[PDB]
């Protein structure tokens, strides 16, 4: 009944906790993608729909360590300019947060709309280029 | 009569008796100061702070005393003792119907098993008073200004300066000490509200919660003081980037959440300058520190 | 496909992260139960089967904040005597770890076995009696 995917894609392997996600990213050399969202946020719901119904994003998501959280993480580096949802952040396998990978908007550096799927794909491809 | 008095507890432990209607300064009492890596304590609610920058402990001083001896996830051990005092005060002359004022003195000694001799102390004195439309009592953070506006409408009645800041307003109700609610405001905020609107209407203009850091003869002390847009906050540790892009409003604000003492990851910022570690201990108003992710283990 | 419960119980409401579980236990004033287990350990699987099939435990678990983990958390307080599995640890909504609540083994103070249904149920009931403040 209760699923790790939370509607962001079911054929994908998701990590439960941040620490195990970091361990997986370090061991397997796969970049970690973190999606912050809320179940009572219509913006998160629409972005969830677009993310789940995008073939290319689902295909590229298998090259990552995936993690979606409904609550704020304990890491201070994951919210450089505020705590809001929906918010997608990237972490290099070097355990270095890729805060330089940002979206298209200035007030919310890491917020994605249900139209910036090409931008999300570009940012994921950029994140795959390891430091 | 005791009912007409309004005892005001300040930072240095004094107890200033005032008339409720007029606010004139009656007798005053002299007692010990309210409060005495580093630990900064809120002298109003007993909260404790870790000086990663600055953070807030999830346990106040009385909780640590009741749970002592204990240890946290960081490894810091906590010891605690409590001791009361029951001086009797004449309502008229203010010497030590009679006034029954009880004070509890809390002491928490923190030692870390890593550093063998280095340790820290703290003290926090709480008056024995239960917590009892518009807020009637407002206290300035930096200065000792006390405001009394009408709960019925919201018009000021009397202002009084006491010197050191005010950390509690008490009244003698039924036949004991009772703590009236109060709000901490920046003096600039009170002045702005007085000149612009003319009637204070604080619920019981944007008012922002800031954590004022003050310094006195007993050490550093924090306080939760509201400010208006116009009060100069001390700059934060990070200035991210002067990005110019379209603005989006389709986000939802999310709770802060707890934060870890020692970071687990590095960070790389986009062409953005990083400054000093948030420069706490500066006289001024800071953004609200995050509460620290930790638990307790009673030994 | 993959679920938050991992087979311990599917009709129960589980938490995903330790910090969110702590926040929920603080706000809702409900004791927090953490189950540390591994998919490989046969003892973990046996205890999972017994825990899932226990109706008394299932009915009582709804008053708790639930959390099962396969990776050890950074908090040392949840490993007072080691990192063996399975462990069941209880946290008071005052953010205090209830190390008093133990199993039946001195060496493994929090490791339960499939024959310890009643002991675990009594430990949960004891955890329901919140500490004072």
């Amino acid at each position: 009944p209760q699923t790790l995917s939370r509607g962001w894609g079911d054929q994908l392997i998701w990590t439960q906790t941040y620490e195990e996600a970091l361990y997986k990213s370090k061991t397997s050399n796969k970049p970690l993608m973190i999606i912050h969202h809320l179940d009572e946020c219509p913006h998160s719901q629409a972005l969830k729909k677009v993310f789940a119904e995008n073939k290319e994003i689902q295909k590229l998501a298998e090259q990552f360590v995936l993690l979606n959280l409904v609550y704020e993480t304990t890491d201070k580096h994951l919210s450089p300019d505020g705590q809001y949802v929906p918010r997608i952040m990237f972490v290099d396998p070097s355990l270095t947060v890729r805060a330089d990978i940002t979206g298209r908007y200035s007030n919310r550096l890491y917020a994605y709309e249900p139209a910036d799927t090409a931008l999300l794909l570009d940012n994921m491809k950029k994140a795959l280029k390891l430091l | 009569r005791p009912e007409n008095l309004l005892l005001v507890s300040t930072l240095d432990g004094s107890l200033h008796a005032l008339s409720k209607q007029t606010g004139d300064l009656k007798w005053t009492l002299r007692d010990d100061p309210v409060i005495e890596m580093a630990f900064l304590s809120d002298p109003a609610d007993g909260s404790l702070y870790i000086l990663q920058g600055l953070m807030k402990l999830p346990f106040t001083i009385p909780e640590l005393v009741h749970a002592s001896p204990c240890r946290s996830s960081d490894g810091v051990f906590y010891t605690g003792r409590k001791q009361d005092a029951w001086f009797v005060v004449d309502p008229e002359s203010g010497e030590t119907p009679r006034l029954y004022i009880g004070r509890t003195q809390y002491t928490v000694t923190m030692h870390d098993p890593r550093a063998p001799a280095l340790r820290w102390n703290t003290t926090y004195r709480r008056y024995s008073a239960p917590p009892m439309k518009y807020m009637s009592h407002l206290a300035s953070c930096g200065m000792g200004l006390l405001l009394t506006v009408d709960p019925g409408s919201g018009t000021v009645l009397w202002t009084q300066d006491l010197g050191v800041p005010v950390m509690g307003v008490y009244t003698w109700h039924q036949d004991g000490l009772r703590q009236l609610p109060h709000l901490t405001l920046a003096r600039d905020t009170l002045h702005f509200l007085a000149l612009r609107w003319g009637h204070i209407r604080l619920p019981a203009t944007q008012l922002l919660m800031t954590l004022y850091v003050g310094k006195d003869e007993t050490g550093f002390y924090v306080s939760k003081a509201l400010v208006h847009t116009g009060v100069a906050l001390v700059p934060r540790g990070l200035t991210l980037a002067p990005a110019d892009g379209p603005t989006t409003d389709e986000v939802t604000l999310q709770v802060s959440g707890e934060r870890e003492g020692s970071p687990s990851t590095a960070v790389r910022y986009p062409s953005g300058s990083v400054a000093l570690p948030s420069q706490w201990l500066l006289i001024g108003h800071h953004e609200l520190p995050p509460v620290l992710h930790t638990t307790m283990l009673r030994v």
